[PDB]
């Protein structure tokens, strides 16, 4: 139960920094997340820890939204705000679907960070693919398909291929990066 | 397993 205290302290520090910078959306979301961590301090131990991991993911998403808003592009910022809202909405206790949607949400947060880093480095094709994939994962998590498990597995595979392309671009190997981008685009487009 | 994700940003 001591991890919850650390997570709440970090979330409140994020809220303080957001209030200092003037990001009211991130401040409101951090306050909501702190209240959610408060109201979930006691309960079943097997689920409290998973909800704390979800709260850690949400705090990282808030950090990503904050740095995206501070350092320019608002696409990543708005997508991360929506992702944090989705995480806070699903935390409210639909376990059989939340245990599956939380992995997809964390993958979406990773893809958002990928898009932000790639845009800050001029690799705008990876950033476009990452934004498209993050939109796909967000619409799948918020959607009521209930066939979402297979589509989310497909999207996570595409996200890992995109991560491979990102690492290739960071290392300087464009020949494999373009092929990985093509493969990820094919995997994502196979969802229609 | 999969290649590791980029690390989370620095805590504000």
């Amino acid at each position: 139960k001591k991890e919850a205290e650390e997570v709440a302290a970090h979330v409140e520090q994020i809220a303080f920094i957001a209030k200092e910078q003037g990001n009211e959306e991130v401040a409101k979301l951090a306050k909501r997340l702190a209240e959610t961590i408060k109201r979930l301090n006691e309960g079943t131990e097997e689920e409290v820890k998973r909800l704390l991991e979800a709260a850690e993911v949400a705090a990282h998403v808030l950090q990503i939204a904050f740095i995206a808003h501070e350092q320019g592009n608002e696409e990543v910022a708005k997508l991360a705000l929506e992702l944090a809202e989705s995480i806070l909405r699903l935390i409210e206790g639909t376990e059989e679907e939340v245990k599956r949607l939380l992995e997809a949400a964390e993958v979406a947060a990773h893809v958002l960070q990928i898009a932000f880093i790639a845009h800050e480095q001029g690799n705008e094709e990876v950033a476009k693919l990452a934004l498209e994939l993050a939109e796909s994962i967000l619409r799948l998590i918020e959607g009521t398909e209930e066939e979402v498990k297979e589509l989310l597995e497909r999207a996570e595979e595409a996200a890992h291929v995109l991560q491979h392309a990102f690492i290739a671009t960071e290392q300087g190997n464009e020949e494999d990066a373009k092929e990985a981008l093509r493969k990820a685009e094919e995997i994502l487009r196979r969802n229609a | 397993a999969w290649p590791a994700w980029p690390a989370w940003p620095a805590w504000p």
